[PDB]
């Protein structure tokens, strides 16, 4: 009994010190999931109006001379129109995988709370092991007395 | 995360007519399928509340 | 404000008399639209926070 009773003891002293160190490893994972909200966040600086607001100041223009470039100076017009739309594009793609990687580290997470579940479990069933351990050691303690 | 969601696809809708149709197509559905699974866990865990 | 953002947005620096009588008048309600846009951003932001 004595064998098990310090058997268990240290497993279940293992089995602690591993769910501590998992407990550190998932708040690493949520230390990393910094970066990637200052990141998305520092990209959100547009929403529903900054469209228009884009729209706008590739219309304005400088020199004007009203003949001999109608479309001419329209070039510029639509061009700075697909840099400014395709500026959307590339930085909605980085969105789009920053989110991903938001996925990834949440699923990180979530297996990582379920190995803190099933190991509490383990543990708490060692605890059941453990005090009925020592409840009839101290019954054997008790027994010598009323001997 | 979602109101950033739905801001980001909406500026990646509201750009032209092939972004309002991958942008739509995507991440307007996916709002919709994140916000309703989103809601469910609002639900659960207003029930673990209630229980 | 708004009126001191109506008022520079009606601002100039060149003047010709003749020739753009509307063409000057298209950056005047282009910077018009942005201070108004510019406006409403904000104000969404104010909303949301």
């Amino acid at each position: 009994t004595d064998k098990v009773l310090q058997a268990e003891q240290l497993r279940q002293k293992q089995l602690t010190e591993d769910i501590a160190t998992k407990e550190l490893e998932r708040k690493e994972i949520e230390k990393k999931r910094d970066k990637i909200i200052e990141a998305l966040d520092v990209i959100r600086e547009h929403n529903l109006v900054d469209a228009f607001k884009d729209l706008i100041p590739t219309g304005e223009n400088l020199s004007e001379l009203d003949l001999a470039k109608p479309e001419i100076e329209l070039l510029k017009q639509s061009l700075e129109i697909t840099k400014k739309l395709l500026g959307q594009f590339s930085e909605g793609l980085k969105y789009i995988d920053l989110t991903d990687a938001r996925k990834k580290l949440d699923n990180q997470i979530d297996t990582a709370s379920t190995r803190l579940t099933e190991l509490n479990r383990q543990l708490e069933q060692s605890e059941k092991l453990i005090a009925g351990v020592n409840a009839v050691i101290k019954i054997d303690q008790e027994k010598s007395a009323v001997v | 995360d979602y109101d950033k969601f739905v801001g980001l696809s909406f500026t990646g809708a509201i750009g032209g007519i092939i972004a309002m149709a991958i942008t739509g197509g995507i991440f307007g559905a996916k709002a919709e399928n994140a916000r309703k699974e989103k809601n469910a866990l609002i639900s659960e865990v207003a029930e673990l509340e209630s229980k």
